[PDB]
RNA sequence: CCCGGGUAGUCCUGGCUGUAAAGGAUGCGGGCUAGGUGUCGGGCGAGCUUCGAGCUCGCCCGGUGCCGUAGGGAAGCCGUUAA
RNA sequence: AGUGGUGGCCACUAUUAUUGGGCCUAAAGCGGCCGUAGCCGGGCCCGUAAGUCCCUGGCGAAAUCCCACGGCUCAACCGUGGG
């Protein structure tokens, strides 16, 4: 059973790796093309981020952030955020966010979503140094050290990342009982995706 | 090989582990002596007889087989010949080695300033005198054998 | 004097102990959602695996 | 103890919490020390900690090791700085160890004891020498060592009324983990005091990384922190 | 003659070659009117 | 690195082409093979596995 | 060149363990190494063990439990009597009976404990706690 | 120091002399130890082919870097080619 | 009722390092290679008991040393008894 359609996954580009690999996910890869690109499992995608709505509705709406310095990433934040109530911060993470008390927009959450580990690496600092789970959205090219939730896809793509992301909202909402069904989300892909101007 | 060019490379070749011969094997023991004699009587040493053997015969190893004649020892190319008088004297090895010392040796006479081969020279020597002092700790060179050009060249 | 032995929590996915100021993480078994899988630094920085101790499932 | 408990009211109608550890404290929810170490949270309020451990503040529990005066070279003079280090702590197994930047004596203090006390620290203790093995926490249950720079030292229980076999910087940071009898042997230098207290705060860190099965905990009696 | 390689950092100190080659000048005289 | 090493290399059930003569053969042959009967050769040396020129008929490990 | 079994087989223990991995494969797989294997594991060190017979040297597979602080090889095979175990005893353990040493006793190889309790010596071959 | 010349030398033959920042300023052999990546060379498997192991990709082995987790060390730094 | 000055010896000293030291930048790895004695050496089966270990007789004399007790007022010292 399947969250989304395959072909619309396979559509969304969320498959399609990079051309590296790594020993901590070669279980999630899938299997190698003969130009060099590296395909993650699709299947394992899905489990792990049905696990993940699983996960996040326990917590509270509010108390989640969701950061995204990538640029394709930060509208899907913003909606995601506004869909299940969690606060959002895309662009540049101020330093010293949750670290430092006296700033302005100090807040603490009790989990962190990352959307890429590599860019995102002063967030994992920040929240590691109070101390809370991580959850992120890797690719066969993050790194799988100090993450408690990772979950394989494309985290590159502005398509992929606006459908995880709205997957994730189903799911989350799902699970908190506030929407049963999924055919409730009136709210379809390019909600989320990036506009190009 | 390390012990003198201390190069760690690993062209090694590997063996499965098996304790009983495989039954695809459609020769017997006497078949596989058969063969042997008849290798060595063709004038190869043991190398290329098991290579042939497993080559073209397709016997893996002879190693896996038994000896009749002792329960406990597993039967080798070097024990058969030994059975009928096709083993070597003087092992074999050695004698490899012995020729091309004198190979080099004569090259060398005729080329005295190539100091890498002088260095080649020491380092062959060695190796045939090494192992012909652990065949003596073992005994199966008379005791007063002992190297010479000379009788090397007789070889 | 009534002993005040507290359980000290014990990192899942290797049996040792957690340390006081080791900056480890708690949270809820996965699949199933009961269990509470502890993780410390020795299992996250190489990040090893842990499986639930209720559901067998395995995950980073 | 009343009035360490009349602070604690002090303080927790006095000061506001910011961080997410403040309300479990200030709202009640977390009232043992230990809450806040075993499950791996932070600590960035030093208000937190007198809540749960007013007796930090008393006037002997606290431990001034040594005042350095740090020069930086300018183009226009020469500009003093004090580097002090201090360390404060409990006697039932709780200290920490601060280090403070300041300008004056005072602002150095300061600095460095809250810094000191945002790092306490929860201490085992017991009693493994060949002879005492009395079952008591009097000394530390078993030898361990730390490591800090050039220094490395090594500690090892001993008897009861032995005292501390140990430097000085050892000995007020061993009075003020609650440890009493203990052989101590060091490599490298121990002139640059700083080093060896690090040192010692390593070793004590350390004492709780080691394996142990209960047996043990019955044969030496092992405290988990407050006896 | 086996030259101490701390002796080859010039910081108040002649280059060390030189004072080298003037030890051999002076070993070369003695030996000399010695025999 | 596999704890056990197994052995990259099978023998090779095979049929020759010429005199219809079946042998078991070797995969990294270290010198030439060659027929019992019509003599022609079954499979080349080289710095890998042998070059293989008549039919194989089995694999054999 | 290979020369001791015993002391790269608790290096290799002790290498596995301060990362903490879960299954080690002791190649050079001896005798006298798997009865030792049998030592600690009496006092539970180890989880269960098993002997492969990989037609060269036989390997042994073991499971870590995670509470070995160091398992050393002492390599001198000091023999030492009943009398003096203490001595040898605080060379090599941290604190009173905090861990085991390995004796090899005319009996067959295993721990000190009850080598005092039956008192016999012997040579001292492992240490671990 | 620059410029104009210029001897021994620098070349071949035979011998001596046994020296250097001959420095990776790192004596050598074995066992263990997260990774990322290139070239060199050998082997294997795919893709390309004007059919030359001639061209791209994955793996295994050895040599050669660079980055780098843990870990070390006063620090410089090193880090499976270890310090 | 002793203290001070000097001289020599152990600790301080892991600055002599088997326990227990360093040798890239602080003094310390020779330019490289070969190899004799010496030292250290893969696993399995049979034997031995040289080493190794347990028990047991003689012996390593006294005085000094540790301990309980008795005498000297106590002590030191001495005796009796055990190591």
């Amino acid at each position: 059973e399947y969250l989304v359609p395959l072909d619309q996954y396979l559509a969304a580009g969320v498959h399609i790796g990079t051309q590296q690999k790594t020993k901590d996910m070669k279980k999630f890869i899938y299997r190698v093309r003969q130009d060099g690109l590296y395909v993650l499992d699709v299947r394992k995608t899905d489990e792990r981020l049905k696990v993940a709505g699983k996960f996040l509705a326990k917590f509270e709406p509010q108390s989640i952030l969701a950061v995204s310095v990538r640029l394709y990433g930060q509208k899907p934040v913003k909606k995601f955020g506004e869909v299940t109530g969690a606060r959002a911060i895309p662009g540049r993470f101020l330093p010293g966010t949750m670290t430092n008390p006296a700033v302005k927009n100090f807040f603490e959450p009790d989990v962190l979503i990352v959307t890429d580990p590599r860019a995102d690496h002063q967030a994992m600092r920040e929240a590691v140094e109070i101390g809370i789970p991580i959850v992120a959205l890797v690719d066969t090219e993050n790194l799988l050290s100090y993450v408690d939730l990772a979950i394989p896809t494309n985290n590159k793509g502005r398509k992929a990342l606006a459908l995880i992301y709205w997957i994730l909202a189903r799911e989350i909402l799902y699970n908190r009982g506030e929407i049963q069904s999924r055919e409730d989300f009136k709210i379809p892909v390019e909600e989320f995706e990036m506009k190009i101007v | 090989a390390r012990m003198h060019a201390r190069k760690r490379g690993k062209s090694g070749s590997k063996r499965p582990p098996r304790t009983a011969p495989p039954i695809w094997v459609e020769y017997t023991v006497e078949e596989i002596e058969n063969l042997v004699v008849k290798l060595r009587k063709e004038g190869y040493s043991t190398a290329m007889i098991g290579t042939i053997l497993r080559d073209q015969y397709g016997i893996p190893s002879v190693k896996l087989f038994k000896d009749p004649d002792n329960p406990n020892r597993n039967l080798t190319i070097t024990r058969i010949l030994e059975k009928h008088g096709l083993a070597p004297e003087i092992p074999e090895d050695l004698m490899f080695l012995i020729r091309r010392a004198v190979n080099l040796r004569k090259h060398l006479e005729q080329h005295p300033k190539d100091l890498h081969s002088m260095r080649g020279l020491q380092l062959i020597e060695s190796k045939i005198r090494r192992l012909v002092k652990y065949y003596k700790r073992k005994g199966k060179l008379p005791k007063n054998w002992r190297y010479d050009p000379e009788t090397a060249k007789l070889l | 004097m009534v002993e005040m032995k507290f359980e000290i929590p014990v990192c899942t996915s290797c049996g040792r102990e957690i340390t006081p100021r080791e900056h480890a993480t708690h949270f809820i078994c996965p699949n199933c959602g009961e269990a509470v899988i502890w993780r410390c630094e020795s299992c996250r920085v190489l990040a090893k695996p842990y499986k639930c101790p209720n559901c067998g499932w395995e995950g980073p | 103890s009343q009035e360490w408990k009349e602070y604690a009211k002090r303080v927790l109608d006095e000061w506001e919490p910011k961080t997410k550890l403040g309300m479990m404290v200030k709202e009640g929810q977390i009232t043992d020390i230990h809450e806040i170490f075993r499950r791996g949270y932070q600590i960035k309020e030093p208000e937190i900690i007198d809540v749960l451990l007013p007796e930090v503040n008393a006037r002997e529990n606290q431990e001034v090791l040594d005042i350095a005066l740090t020069v930086r070279m300018t183009d226009s003079g020469r500009r003093v700085r004090f580097r002090v280090l201090a360390a404060v702590g409990n006697r039932d197994g709780y200290v920490g160890l601060g280090i403070g930047h300041g300008k004056e004596v005072g602002i150095a203090i300061r600095k460095a004891i809250n810094y000191a006390k945002l790092n306490i620290i929860e201490i085992k203790r017991g009693c493994g020498s060949w002879e005492c093995r009395c079952r008591r926490p009097h000394s530390v249950p078993f030898a361990v060592e730390g490591k800090e720079g050039s220094v490395r030292v090594r500690l090892i229980p001993g008897p009861r009324g032995l005292g501390l076999v140990i430097g000085d910087v050892g000995k007020k940071i061993l009075r003020l983990a609650g440890v009493q009898d203990v052989w101590s042997q060091t490599f490298g230098e121990t002139r640059t005091t700083v080093n060896f207290a690090k040192a010692v705060f390593n070793a004590l860190y350390n004492t709780n990384r080691v394996a142990i099965s209960p047996e043990m905990i019955e044969r030496y009696g092992i405290v988990v922190g407050r006896a | 003659m086996k030259r101490r390689p701390r002796k080859w950092k010039k910081k108040g100190r002649m280059r060390w070659k030189w004072i080298k080659k003037r030890i051999r000048r002076l070993k070369r005289q003695r030996k000399k009117e010695r025999g | 690195k596999p704890i056990i090493p197994m052995p990259r290399s099978r023998f090779l059930r095979v049929k020759c082409i010429d005199c219809g003569n079946e042998q078991i053969v070797f995969s990294h042959p270290a010198t030439k093979v060659r027929c019992l009967i019509c003599g022609a050769t079954l499979v080349e040396p080289t710095g890998g596995k042998g070059i293989v020129k008549a039919k194989i008929l089995e694999v054999l490990e | 060149t290979l020369l001791d079994p015993l002391a790269n087989a608790l290096s290799h223990i002790t290498n596995s363990e301060r990362v903490g991995k879960r299954e080690v494969y002791i190649k050079p797989a001896s005798k006298l190494i798997g009865e030792v294997l049998r030592v600690m594991q009496k006092y539970g060190y180890i989880g269960e063990f098993e002997f492969i017979d990989d037609g060269r040297a036989g390997v042994y597979r073991v499971q870590l439990l995670g509470r070995i602080n160091k398992a050393g090889a002492i390599k001198p095979r000091f023999p030492v009597k009943v009398s003096e175990f203490e001595k040898w005893e605080k060379r090599f353990l941290p604190a009173f009976e905090f861990g085991i040493l390995i004796v090899s006793t005319s009996q067959g190889v295993m721990s000190h404990k009850e080598a005092i309790e039956k008192g016999i010596g012997g040579r001292l071959i492992a240490y671990v706690y």
